[PDB]
């Protein structure tokens, strides 16, 4: 069973050149589909047999290489070209797709907007508890969240979600959720939430005491 | 409940998937064999109808065998063009279906009629009362003909609609049987040699029996055996692998049809002219 | 006309159970072509399942989902179905059918189109009404935003001061904890608190739309 593993999520810029690189385990001669998947989309074929542009695609995409390694030419780019991209072997059958590449756009390191939020007055009535830290309008995407408690490290049932590419500006958003009973919230006093990010080597605070 | 008329084509398109390389392979033998049985029962049809002029029965036989060959040698690249040009369409996959059973049936009684001619011919003159006679070698060919279809008939089903396999009543009616009989013809032959008391001539004519006899035995146990064998296991050894049962089906129908290429020995022992044609094709092609 | 192959709606099941994906194809000859399944996850890529040829009923799986999918065609309709048999959380995907050429070399040497893909969610849950939950803190421009908790199933849309607001609308993908979903969305307003917004959510299977004002202190 062929294993492709591909190349990992790079940044893109409009106008210059990218390729994407394809790595096989085994000899796949000239079987590799290149594909593209949009946001809620279906893929599009667009490389078969690793070197022919399928009919419908512009020319802008150039597949190639053979045996091992294999490569996919984007250029220029356009915001049409944001999208995953998928390797497919069709050389023995169970056919192996890669783990896909996500192409972004590139554009100034924002910092991102920290916000504590209490939780609501009621969310103790209905018993539970659950405070949230909301971030956003970022670059680059990998920002580190954490949960600061009384001097203590702390994980458990914390939840975080990232968004996607913004569309009108290029950016991306997360919030990240600690879910406690209102005993222990209620036992407590300071909270905190840690954000470390590229943006700045100073880590960014943002606590709660009691307003 | 999918019978053998889809497991045919099933077959063909699994081992196109599962192993690449063994089919190709296996397109160029069975293009070979195309071509080799072509060319040799060709020269065999031209040289067993517009030359020779004593009809005998033994020429009956080998001229219903090279017509046998020749519709096999036809439908064994019909097999791959209905594949790639009328792929998923299994009625049309009908004649290459067709060519398996002719070379199982028809080749086989053949090769036992040429065998039985020829020992009735040594041993016994009985005066030609009910054998020789061509008529009745063409009724022979022409029963061996109707058998050939009602097992066809009988295995396939009237529109292709009979499910399992059903086939040790087969084997036995089909392969065990001309063996047996070649071999108790070949072994009555061999007795016949060891006891003394045989003039020169006599004694070259049984020896002579003894090699057709051992030829067409050597023919049915490399060309028939493994598709027997395989027919067998499936039944007997249901815990077999499913690769190994599909390599196995496919050497065992490429052996069969490499009968067909293998099938033209016989025809040096059936007449004599076979050799001196194709010395004067040799002696054409090289001036 | 051009060459399609239409697929049904989103299915949502139960453990234990099994459904029924129905690829129909259309504008091409059906039994000429084999169709293939092929899956995908969220969390990691694209597998395959396997492909069956319409014509000859010839069927190959991925040994991983042998047992699990089973691969019909209904000829006279020209349709592909497959069946999940014994459906657990791990099989909650994106599932597409994809037209696979014959080739020569190979099996199949082409992929030419694929289905707009269904989306099978394998979940003990049953519908359960959103339960917003407001909150605001206590620059000009300032966070604001509701939590969404505990709703099945997962299409769900939010909406800001019924459209008027539409600058930094933020709805995170929402997680799966105990069953059920949670959502949070944040939008910055400069005219809080002396212009109220609310927060208006519209859950479609459970038919309900609930505004919900922030309030808080300030």
């Amino acid at each position: 069973d062929t294993v492709l593993t591909q190349s990992p999520a790079l940044a893109v810029s409009l106008g210059q050149r990218v390729t994407i690189s394809c790595r096989a385990s085994k000899s796949v001669s000239t079987y590799i589909h290149w594909y593209q998947q949009r946001s809620g989309q279906q893929p599009k074929l667009l490389i078969y047999s690793a070197s022919n542009l399928e009919s419908g695609v512009p020319s802008r995409f150039s597949g190639s290489g053979s045996g091992t390694d294999f490569t996919l030419t984007i250029d220029p780019v356009e915001p049409d070209d944001i999208a995953n991209y998928y390797c497919q072997q069709i050389n023995e059958l169970p056919y192996t797709f890669g783990a896909g590449t996500k192409l972004e756009l590139k554009r100034a390191d924002a910092a991102p907007t920290v916000s504590i939020f209490p939780p609501s007055t009621e969310r103790l009535a209905t018993g539970g508890a659950s405070v949230v830290c909301l971030m956003n309008n970022f670059y680059p995407r990998d920002i580190s969240v954490k949960w600061k408690i009384d001097g203590t490290e702390r994980r458990d049932g914390v939840l975080d979600s990232v968004t996607d590419q913004d569309s009108k500006d290029s950016t991306y958003s997360m919030s990240s959720t600690l879910s406690l009973t209102k005993a222990d919230y209620e036992s407590h006093n300071l909270y905190t939430c840690e954000v470390v990010h590229k943006t700045s080597s100073s880590p960014v605070v943002k606590s709660f005491n009691r307003n | 409940e999918v019978p053998l008329f889809h497991l045919f084509a099933r077959l063909d398109e699994e081992l196109h998937g599962t192993f690449p390389g063994l089919w190709l392979a296996l397109m160029a033998v069975h293009g070979a064999i195309f071509l080799a049985g072509l060319v040799l029962n060709g020269l065999a049809l031209y040289v067993f109808c517009c030359r020779t002029r004593a009809k005998t029965p033994s020429v009956i036989y080998t001229i219903n065998l090279v017509v046998t060959d020749l519709l096999v040698g036809l439908s064994l690249p019909t097999r791959f063009a209905v594949y790639y040009g009328a792929r998923g369409c299994l009625r049309c996959a009908f004649p290459h279906v067709l060519g398996y059973f002719l070379n199982m049936h028809c080749s086989i009684w053949f090769l036992t009629c040429i065998c039985v001619d020829r020992y009735l011919a040594i041993v016994r003159p009985e005066g030609s009362r009910r054998c020789r006679q061509p008529a009745c070698a063409r009724a022979v060919c022409a029963f061996v003909w109707l058998a050939a279809g009602a097992v066809t008939l009988s295995v396939l089903g009237v529109t292709g609609s009979r499910p399992c396999c059903r086939v040790f009543a087969l084997t036995v009616l089909e392969f065990l049987l001309p063996l047996l009989v070649i071999s108790v013809f070949t072994g009555r032959i061999m007795c016949a040699l060891s006891r003394p008391g045989l003039l020169h001539q006599g004694r070259q004519r049984r020896v002579r029996a003894m090699q057709l006899l051992l030829t067409v035995l050597i023919i049915f146990l490399v060309c028939f055996t493994p598709f027997h064998a395989r027919q067998v296991a499936v039944a007997l050894w249901p815990d077999m692998p499913h690769h190994t049962s599909l390599v196995v089906y496919h050497v065992a129908v490429t052996l069969s049809s490499l009968n067909s290429c293998m099938n033209p020995i016989v025809y040096c022992f059936v007449t004599s002219g076979f050799q001196a044609t194709v010395r004067g094709l040799f002696g054409q092609h090289g001036h | 006309s051009q060459v399609q192959l239409q697929q049904s709606g989103a299915e949502l099941a139960k453990p234990g159970s099994s459904v029924k994906i129905s690829c129909k194809a259309s504008g091409y000859t059906f039994t000429s072509y084999y169709i293939s399944w092929i899956k995908q996850t969220t969390g990691q890529g694209l597998k395959y399942i396997g492909f069956i040829n319409p014509g000859s009923g010839h069927t190959n799986y991925n040994e991983k989902f042998k047992g699990k999918a089973t691969l019909t065609v209904d000829k006279s309709s020209s349709t592909a179905f497959m069946q999940l048999s014994s459906l657990t959380p791990d099989d909650s995907a994106i599932y597409y059918c994809a037209r696979g050429a014959g080739g020569f070399l190979r099996i199949i040497t082409k992929f030419d189109y694929w289905g707009q893909g269904v989306m099978v969610t394998v979940s003990s849950a049953q519908t359960t009404a959103p339960s917003v939950y407001p909150l605001a803190p206590g620059s000009s421009t300032v966070t604001l935003g509701c939590l969404v908790k505990g709703y099945f199933p997962e299409p769900v849309t939010v909406t800001w001061n019924s459209g008027a607001l539409s600058s930094d609308v933020h709805t995170f993908p929402a997680v799966l904890q105990s069953g059920l979903y949670t959502l949070t969305s944040s939008v910055t307003s400069s005219t809080w608190p002396s212009q109220t917004v609310t927060c208006n959510v519209a859950h479609p299977a459970s038919s309900t739309k609930v505004d919900k004002k922030v309030g808080g202190s300030g």
